[PDB]
């Protein structure tokens, strides 16, 4: 209610002189506190020990045919609930029936059904690569989500094409309710 | 007991500032504040709030209870003669006064109770304010002698200083027949009393030094004789033996 | 009211790093001719403390005073904003231009150098890469403090340029010989701590422990945490080493070492070393000449240890000799011939001995090039000076000490508009664009790399790791047969000795607007923004000078020393540990800094110059008087004819301890392997428990069943699994003082002047109190404890009570944790506690902190206000992202998910701090031995860091008394 | 979220991991404000700052002061939900902080949690209606997962 | 305060009954470390390292009721069943995994390696944006034993 900014009397040590993360720096150029790292640098823990499992590009090939980890299906859970929260917007919880932006009649490009037999074989490696790297038309995911959901996601997805090439088709689709919001 | 509540007041600064965050002291009381916190009542640091917040107000209302007679005459001059008509609307403090029997009786049962009920105050105000030092771990305070003894220390300081006031409330704005300069005399004993039971606890430090101490505080009070502070306790115990 | 500080997140996200959550990155360290290993947090891709590298096995993961301090030297202010061109701050794009067509139609063009010593091979390299072109480029090391002179007395020894490594587990016997082997002055810092540390560790009633013999010539801090120490003047331990000798079988050599046929301290050792082959080493100091590393290398050699002083051959790098290309420089600046002068980091201006001259000849030659971090005396003298990086925006390549071949990781940009680090600028120089340092770098491993395995499975793999693994040079054998046995002669004397010294905290200036390391206390003596003048109280009262204090503030004499006509004085203070005719002149401290920020200037009715340490000028100066000119640079050391003149201007000297010499009180209770072996139950005897009563720790109170622990709301969270303590393996601990320099950056801090301080507070909340304890005074042997004292979380905790305003609490798992917010200040927090480490945040530092330290103080945890205590709450902050890390994951924490501030710093593993009640962690095992030194446990207060005693080791007989 | 059907992970990411969750970066928009829109004189600060350098200038709001940390992730991935503590977002043009984000209202639920924690099983739901016999079948849970929420000085505080 | 104390009273129980019923496995698995590792191992500290133990967890029996039988004494004080509670459970889970810690060194000698098996084992913070510990805490407790950590080493 009260729109500005609330009167707290001691603001000694609400805003600390040390400022965190995502927080105004009032020296730089760009007011920001991140300061992004140079290029070339490398953590102590997070070198591409095994390319497969943080990349595709992975042999003298630059996909793999399979996933490297043993999949449990508890992987796959995370897999499917990776899949609804930033994955089945456009390419939607069925693959084929496109998500609430596609359906929604919106300048955006329409992107393939995952169905089609020219995704139902190809190097899980590249379709790694589409969320690390981007496509085209589409952006990156891997920039931000981690990197065992980019596989959890993907067995969802290989064993969400696994849906079709079978009777278990035509999964109910919630998205007119989400059209209206009410 | 206004050379006791000023002294009071220019006291009870001191707690609220030689702290250095003054405005963060109401936490220390004991409202339900904006959330679920409350003092530490395991700390005499606190005891002196509740109890300089008592004393500050029992030796007011003992003393305001004292002065009502006073309001009453004056409350009664004001009419016939004194300064205006409008000093008897300003002694409303009188609180309907009369002199009555009623509650006569009654004024003098209390200032018997307060007297019995302040005193009892008194030896844990400054008991209290001794507290502070004496629970610590430290040697030179943790002597369990202290609560008595600070307490003499304010009578051979209270004591010292009233008569400094009332020698000088006594050469040019003084009561010589009221005032009788055997009231001094015989005020002076009772400071001369603790001029000496101030000196015997200068003893049992002096001498629990010798006596079963910790190898520290047979350090603790060899350094305040000898060391820095010659200075002080040389000269003070015997300033305040001699 | 309040304001509504905005958030800016990032644009272009970088995809590994994320903003809550640091990572560590795995960076080197550059100073004194190598490169110490290291290891950052990073939060956010900024820089805020730094840590050790526990995979390479120089450090295992420790990190020495002199680094931390550099974390801070990164974020000064004052450094180099401007490029500086005749002392004017002009501009930068004009210079490019300019030093460039000067560059690339250039010739012959006759440049010098005078660079920090290198190094490195991207350096050395490009040197060549240089010198291809540029005829004679004369190429001068300017090592601080004069050559090395470890490896000068070497290069004819062995007959080649070579190394040594001093391992000290597999040898128990040194005699040190003025070796600050155990000095964070030295290099090497942690190789020599460990396994020395390790010797002195023993786990066990009695084992097998070094027995040092040291026979230093000025007190320093491996003196003493040691055993036999003595006290003998500079410029004659040759002649101490010389009738050594005699005494053990190599040669004659009597006449040099006439006086000391049948002194104790010589024959008693000597037939242990004879005694101890496999494990006796012989070291050598930087106070002498040369000969005396020749006699390290020969009895060394005779003496059969190799593989415990392991032996390591360089890159051919004889030639640092000081006297051989300094004044061979200014010869050739004189006469016109030598043109361009690229200065990389150094202040000779302010070093480099009147003796033999620099600025007589700066000041002739035109087209001066200084290459610079501040800009101190020599920026302000040359024609241009470029600003610097540090080495944290270099790419630089850099070799550990004798050892591996490491590579920095830069991670943050150029916090300053052109930088332009010096390796660049050196290649700048090579007739080309400004070279991108990460592709330059490269192109110099692919003939260097050796390793199999190309760049991007490599380079990512080093750049990873921190360490190129295989490196490490190979292993001379025994070259010497008494070849450098002719220069004795140089035993002269006859005047006072003047001999230079560098502090743990400084290195030879090149640190000193550096507030972490200026005001941290020497560990000799407390001491704190001020050279000095330290010497016996024989020669002060013959002298006629002393360090009263009527104030507890040490009001100080002067000297006013006078060599060749170069006097200047400084405050004498004094030392029962020193020889006669001696005072070790440390250096640093009177460096003039010229500042472009304002003095800050408020009201008087406001406080500024009490608390903006930063605001009168920058740091470094008037802090003390300059004194590297003075010296001669023949054996730049040492120096006589010091014509002393007690004058006046006699002002303060500030400390933390202010006294010392504990009378005779149970606060180290020193022992010895012969009593050890008596009665190991001997940290308690000094206050034992009582007539039939228990152990002292878990002595019940008046309460035992409403005792709190007892009770469900001290017991019931997610935290009771795991109770923390902290001991400290005191018999290695000895002044090294990193022990501190984290807690201040880890767990943040302001720091504190000298105006201010001289009343007696600092903020370092680690106490590392220094103590003397001689036999009644019997003839004056220090033989000092060093110990640590942070605030052991107690149990019963007087503090925890006493806290109206419920500000503390025993938290749980023996925390007892502050709350920077909840007091109030009156002080009575630390009133109580015998140890005083509840510091208090007296003025508001942090307030008038300026806008660049602001980087430094790390981003997770509470820096305080006026008006608050603190301690140091057992660098809690490191607890937290741990056990909450479980929380999440179910799971226990390891022996070492979680390490200290005081541990993961501290060289010698003494600090261990796994959580008690976790029997397989280190603390159960040194908890569980013998001496669970208890400090002061007699006051029934039950805490944590139950650490342990020092045990000397002295000498059977052997004529030793 | 309310007719676009986004559950909370997808630009607050770093809430089930890390502490002090993150205001998305301006990248997340260019998923697909890079071509869905690209008409609005609403947003021209974005694509200019997806062209520049200059971050979004946001705002915050419940920040509780830098003395008194926290974490999502020990409380999300221990079952505690948006609705309870940021308010349902679902209809919400501009922030209400609905609820205060001061202690003694955050010392309510570590006293008396089980009144609050949802089961874990799709947490970032706004229409969450909890089910009947909800306590006990919470209880189960603090007597398994072990939870054990904190009392202390230590927790936040430091 | 929803309803009074009674309610939480019977979830107490339910971790009291775990505890008895550990009574048996601790002193069990007791038994069976001096039988499985019989002299494969110091053993001297290392399996009293075990017993230690045992005496805290049968001393908080006794107490387990007397802390217990505080609270379902008066059922008028909502603020010490959750605290008992926290103070049990705390109590249990950290004995629980002290008995682990002690028990996984048994295989870690007799295996020469302490298995993978072990914990979840997830790693630092920065190795989140590889491995949310999500992942691992599904690893962990559907892998790891609490107290069938010696039994399992019966199959080796
Ligand atoms: C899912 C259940 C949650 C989501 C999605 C978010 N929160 Fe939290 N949250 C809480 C506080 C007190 C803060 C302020 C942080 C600080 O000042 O240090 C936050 C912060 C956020 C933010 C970002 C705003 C910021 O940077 O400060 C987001 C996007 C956010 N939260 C989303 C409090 C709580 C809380 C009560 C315990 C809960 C359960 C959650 N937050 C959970 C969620
Ligand atoms: C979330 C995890 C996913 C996954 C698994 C995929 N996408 Fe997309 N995508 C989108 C569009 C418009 C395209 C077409 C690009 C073009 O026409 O040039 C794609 C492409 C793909 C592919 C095809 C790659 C190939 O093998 O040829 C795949 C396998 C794929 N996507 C999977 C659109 C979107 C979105 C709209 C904003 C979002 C969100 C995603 N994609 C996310 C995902
Ligand atoms: C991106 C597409 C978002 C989605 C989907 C959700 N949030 Fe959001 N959130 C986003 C931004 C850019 C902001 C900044 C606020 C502004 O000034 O516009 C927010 C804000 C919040 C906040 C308040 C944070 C603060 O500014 O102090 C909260 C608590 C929050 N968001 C939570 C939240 C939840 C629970 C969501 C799904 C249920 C959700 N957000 C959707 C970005 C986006
Ligand atoms: C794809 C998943 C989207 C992401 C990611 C974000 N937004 Fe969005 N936004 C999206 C749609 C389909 C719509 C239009 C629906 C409608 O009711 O018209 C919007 C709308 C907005 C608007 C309103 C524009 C206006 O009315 O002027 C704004 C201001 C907006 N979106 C902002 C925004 C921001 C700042 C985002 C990242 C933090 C963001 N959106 C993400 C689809 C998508
Ligand atoms: C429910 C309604 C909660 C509210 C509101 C807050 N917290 Fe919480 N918190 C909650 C639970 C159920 C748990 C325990 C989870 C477990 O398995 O242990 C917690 C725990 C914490 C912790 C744990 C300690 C740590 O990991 O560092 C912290 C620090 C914490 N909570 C902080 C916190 C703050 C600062 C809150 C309000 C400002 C807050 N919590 C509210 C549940 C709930
Ligand atoms: C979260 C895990 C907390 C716990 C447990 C405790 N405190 Fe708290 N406290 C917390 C927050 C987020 C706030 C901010 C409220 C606001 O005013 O905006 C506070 C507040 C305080 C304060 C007042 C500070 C002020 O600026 O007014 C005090 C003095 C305080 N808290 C003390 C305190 C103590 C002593 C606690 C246990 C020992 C404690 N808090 C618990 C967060 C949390
Ligand atoms: S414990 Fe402290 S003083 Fe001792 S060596 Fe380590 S850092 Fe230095
Ligand atoms: S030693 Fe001091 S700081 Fe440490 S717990 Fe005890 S009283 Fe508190
Ligand atoms: S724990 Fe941290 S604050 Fe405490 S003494 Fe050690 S390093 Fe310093
Ligand atoms: S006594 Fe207490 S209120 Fe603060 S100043 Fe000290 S912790």
């Amino acid at each position: 209610i009260s729109s500005k900014p609330p009167v707290h009397p001691n603001l000694n040590m609400d805003f600390q002189e040390k400022f965190e993360a995502q927080e105004l720096n009032p020296f730089f150029a760009d007011r920001r506190a991140m300061r992004p790292p140079v290029p070339g640098t490398v953590p102590r823990g997070l070198l591409k020990e095994d390319t497969p499992f943080y990349f595709g590009k992975t042999a003298d090939g630059a996909y793999v045919e399979r996933i490297p980890v043993a999949v449990t299906p508890e992987l796959v859970a995370r897999g499917r609930e990776r899949y609804n929260i930033y994955c089945a917007v456009c390419h939607g919880q069925a693959g084929d029936g496109q998500g609430i932006i596609m359906r929604g009649n919106y300048g955006y490009t329409p992107a393939p059904s995952f169905h089609d037999d020219r995704l139902r074989n190809v190097e899980d490696g590249y379709i790694f690569d589409v969320i690390s790297h981007g496509v085209r038309n589409m952006p990156a995911y891997g920039h931000q989500i981690p990197v065992a959901d980019r596989w959890a996601i993907v067995a969802y997805v290989r064993a969400l094409q696994r849906s079709q090439h079978a009777t278990a088709a035509d999964v109910p689709e919630e998205v007119r309710a989400r059209l209206q919001g009410e | 007991e206004a050379m006791t509540i000023f002294a009071v007041i220019c006291a009870l600064i001191f707690p609220t500032f030689h702290v250095g965050r003054v405005w963060a002291i109401y936490w220390t009381l004991p409202i339900p504040n904006q959330m679920e916190m409350w003092p530490q009542f395991k700390s005499p640091l606190l005891w002196d709030v509740f109890a300089v917040s008592s004393y500050f107000i029992v030796s007011l209302v003992f003393w305001y209870v004292g002065l009502i007679p006073d309001l009453a005459t004056l409350r009664d001059r004001a009419a016939l003669m004194g300064r205006r008509l409008r000093a008897k609307i300003l002694g409303f403090f009188a609180l309907g006064w009369c002199g009555a029997n009623r509650h006569w009786r009654n004024y003098e049962k209390v200032y018997m109770l307060l007297a019995g009920l302040a005193t009892p105050l008194v030896l844990s105000v400054h008991s209290v304010v001794s507290f502070d030092f004496a629970v610590s771990i430290i040697p030179g305070w943790h002597t369990t002698i202290f609560p008595p003894y600070f307490v003499a220390g304010a009578i051979f300081s209270g004591f010292a200083m009233v008569v400094t006031l009332m020698v000088i409330a006594r050469k040019a704005y003084g009561l010589e027949n009221v005032i009788t300069i055997d009231h001094l005399e015989k005020m002076n004993i009772i400071m001369l009393v603790t001029g000496t039971m101030v000196g015997f606890a200068y003893i049992t430090e002096f001498f629990i030094a010798w006596y079963s101490g910790v190898p520290y505080e047979q350090y603790a009070f060899i350094n305040r004789a000898t060391g820095p502070y010659a200075w002080a306790y040389w000269t003070m115990m015997s300033c305040n033996l001699i | 009211r309040r304001p509504v500080e905005k958030i800016l997140p990032y644009v272009r996200q970088p995809e590994e790093i994320i903003p809550g959550i640091p990572l560590y990155y795995a960076t080197a360290m550059p100073f004194r001719g190598s490169v110490r290993p290291l290891l950052v947090e990073s939060h956010e891709g900024r820089p805020t403390k730094i840590e050790g590298n526990p995979d390479h096995p120089l450090s295992r993961g420790a990190t020495g005073v002199f680094e931390q301090a550099s974390l801070l030297n990164l974020y000064d202010p004052d450094r180099s904003q401007q490029v500086l061109r005749k002392g004017e701050p002009a501009s930068w794009g004009d210079f490019v231009q300019f030093a460039r067509s000067l560059a690339a139609e250039a010739g012959t063009k006759r440049l010098a150098v005078l660079c920090e010593p290198s190094s490195s091979p991207t350096l050395a390299a490009l040197r060549r890469e240089l010198e291809r072109r540029y005829a004679q480029v004369r190429w001068v090391t300017y090592r601080p403090e004069g050559d090395d002179h470890e490896a000068l007395g070497l290069q004819q020894a062995f007959g080649r340029p070579v190394r040594a490594r001093y391992r000290f587990s597999e040898a128990r016997v040194i005699v040190s010989l003025d070796a600050d082997f155990l000095g964070p002055t030295d290099r090497n810092f942690v190789e020599n701590t460990r396994e020395f540390a390790a010797s002195r560790r023993m786990e066990r009633p009695e084992d097998e422990i070094s027995r040092l013999y040291v026979i230093e010539s000025t007190y320093t801090v491996t003196g003493g945490m040691a055993d036999h120490r003595l006290r003998l003047r500079a410029g004659d331990i040759p002649a101490f080493a010389a009738a050594l000798a005699a005494e053990l079988g190599v040669g004659e050599l009597r006449e040099a070492g006439a006086r000391f046929a049948g002194h104790p301290y010589v024959v008693e050792i000597a037939r242990d070393l004879r005694a101890a082959g496999a494990r006796g080493v012989v070291l050598a100091g930087e106070t002498q000449p040369p000969a005396v590393h020749a006699l390290c290398a020969v009895i060394n050699d005779l003496l059969g240890s190799l593989g415990r002083t392991v032996i390591l051959h360089a890159l051919d790098e004889p030639a640092t000799a000081q006297h051989a290309a300094l004044a061979e420089l200014v010869q050739a600046m004189q006469a016109g011939a030598v043109d361009a002068l690229l200065l990389l980091n150094v202040n000779p201006v302010y070093d480099a001995p009147a003796a033999l001259g620099f600025a007589e000849a700066l000041a002739q030659v035109p087209e001066v090039i200084h290459l610079g971090l501040h800009v101190d005396e020599t920026a302000r003298r040359s024609t241009w000076h470029l600003p610097s990086t540090h080495y944290l925006e270099a790419w630089g390549d850099g070799r550990a000490y004798d050892g591996t071949l490491s590579v920095i990781q830069p991670l943050i940009a150029p916090l300053y508009e052109a930088a332009h680090s010096p390796l660049e600028v050196l290649a700048l120089l090579a007739t080309g664009e400004e070279q991108s340092a990460y592709d330059l770098v490269r192109n110099t491993w692919r003939r260097l790399l050796a390793g199999r395995g190309a760049f991007e499975q490599a380079w990512q793999r080093v750049l990873h790791d921190g360490f190129l693994p295989d490196s490490g040079y190979p292993t001379v054998s025994l070259r010497p047969n008494r070849q450098a046995l002719a220069d004795w002669p140089q035993a002269a004397e006859g005047g006072l000795e003047v001999v230079f010294r560098l502090d743990p905290t400084v290195l030879d200036g090149s640190f000193a607007n550096n507030a972490w390391a200026q005001e941290l206390p020497d560990p000799i003596t407390k001491i704190v923004w001020d050279n000095v003048a330290i010497l016996s109280p024989k020669t002060a009262a013959a002298l006629g000078v002393k360090a009263e204090y009527h104030k507890g503030v040490y009001i100080a004499d002067v000297i006013e020393l006078s060599l060749d006509g170069r006097a200047v004085e400084l405050p004498v203070w004094v030392l029962p540990g020193h020889p006669d005719d001696s005072i070790t002149v440390y250096l640093g401290y009177g460096r003039e800094i010229t500042s472009t920020r304002p003095e800050r200037k408020t009201p008087f009715f406001d406080l500024d110059d009490y608390t903006d340490i930063y605001g009168h000028g920058a740091i470094a100066t008037g802090v003390g008087v300059n004194v590297a000119p003075l010296r001669r640079p023949d054996n730049t050391w040492v120096a006589y004819g010091a014509q002393v003149r007690k004058t006046g201007r006699t002002y303060k000297i500030v400390t933390t301890q202010d006294h010392g010499s504990m009378v005779g009180r149970p606060l180290v209770r020193l022992a010895t392997v012969e009593e050890f072996r008596k009665n190991p139950d001997f940290a308690k005897e000094a206050e034992p428990p009582l007539e039939g009563l228990e152990p002292w720790d878990q002595y019940p109170t008046l309460w035992e069943e409403n005792h709190p622990s007892k009770q469900p709301a001290f017991q019931d969270s997610d935290y009771y699994r795991n109770q923390w303590a902290m001991v400290i393996d005191l018999n290695a601990c000895t002044g090294c003082n990193a022990c501190i320099v984290a807690c201040d950056s880890e767990n943040n801090i302001p720091m504190v002047g000298k105006n201010e301080v001289g009343r007696g507070r600092e903020m370092h909340w680690l106490r590392i109190d220094r103590y003397f304890v001689s036999d009644e005074a019997h003839a004056d042997d220090p033989q000092i404890v060093v110990q640590p004292v942070p605030c052991m979380h107690c149990e019963n905790a007087p503090c925890e009570s006493v806290c109206p305003v419920a500000a503390t609490v025993h938290s749980p798992d023996g925390l007892n944790e502050m709350v920077y917010n909840r007091c109030i200040g009156t002080r009575y927090c630390s009133n109580n506690c015998p140890y005083k480490v509840r510091r208090f945040n007296w003025f508001n530092w942090v307030k008038t902190l300026p806008i660049q330290v602001q980087m430094a103080q790390n981003p997770d945890v509470t820096v305080r206000f006026r008006g608050v205590m603190e301690k140091c709450t057992y660098c809690v902050q490191r607890i937290r992202e741990a056990q909450r890390q479980a929380n999440i994951e179910k799971r226990p924490l390891r022996d070492g998910e979680v390490k200290t501030a005081c541990q993961q710093a501290c060289p010698a593993e003494a600090i261990t701090f796994g959580d008690l009640n976790d029997p397989n962690n280190a603390v159960v095992k040194q908890r569980q031995n013998a001496r669970r030194y208890e400090m002061l446990a007699a006051l029934n207060v039950k805490p944590r860091t139950s650490y342990l005693a020092r045990i000397t080791n002295p000498n059977p007989r052997l004529l030793e008394q | 979220v309310g007719k676009l059907g986004l559950d909370c992970r997808y630009c607050h990411n770093w809430v089930e991991v890390s502490d002090k969750a993150n205001i998305p970066p301006t990248q997340t928009c260019i998923n697909c404000h890079s071509q869905i829109l690209t008409d609005s004189p609403r947003l021209q600060a974005v694509r200019d700052s997806w062209a520049t350098d200059r971050s979004i200038e946001w705002v915050k709001v419940h920040h509780l002061p830098d003395y008194a940390h926290f974490s999502h992730a020990s409380h999300v991935n221990n079952g505690v939900g948006c609705e309870t503590c940021h308010g349902r977002i679902d209809q919400m043009d501009v922030v209400r902080l609905v609820e205060p984000l001061s202690m003694g209202w955050c010392l309510e639920c570590h006293r008396q949690p089980e009144l609050y924690l949802r089961p874990q099983s799709e947490i970032t739901t706004m229409g969450y209606q909890p089910p009947a016999d909800y306590i006990e079948r919470n209880l189960e849970r603090i007597r398994k997962e072990g939870i054990r929420p904190p009392t202390n000085c230590s927790a936040c505080h430091y | 305060y929803p309803g009074g104390v009674a309610l939480t009273l019977a979830q107490i129980e339910a971790a009291s009954e775990q505890v008895a019923q550990d009574l048996e496995q601790a002193l069990a698995e007791l038994e069976a470390l001096r039988l499985l590792a019989r002299r494969d191992e110091t053993l001297a500290p290392y399996v009293a390292q075990y017993e230690a133990i045992l005496e805290a967890h049968q001393q908080a029996v006794l107490e387990f009721e007397h802390w217990k039988e505080q609270v379902a004494a008066h059922p008028g004080d909502y603020r010490r069943a959750n605290r008992t509670l926290g103070a049990i459970t705390a109590r249990h889970e950290a004995l629980l995994q002290q008995y682990a810690d002690v028990a996984w060194a048994v295989a870690q000698h007799v295996n020469p390696a302490l298995l993978a098996r072990a914990y979840t084992s997830s790693g630092p913070r920065f190795f989140f944006y590889v491995v949310p510990p999500q992942y691992a805490r599904q690893v962990n407790e559907q892998a790891v034993p609490p107290l069938q950590v010696v039994r399992y080493l019966a199959a080796q």
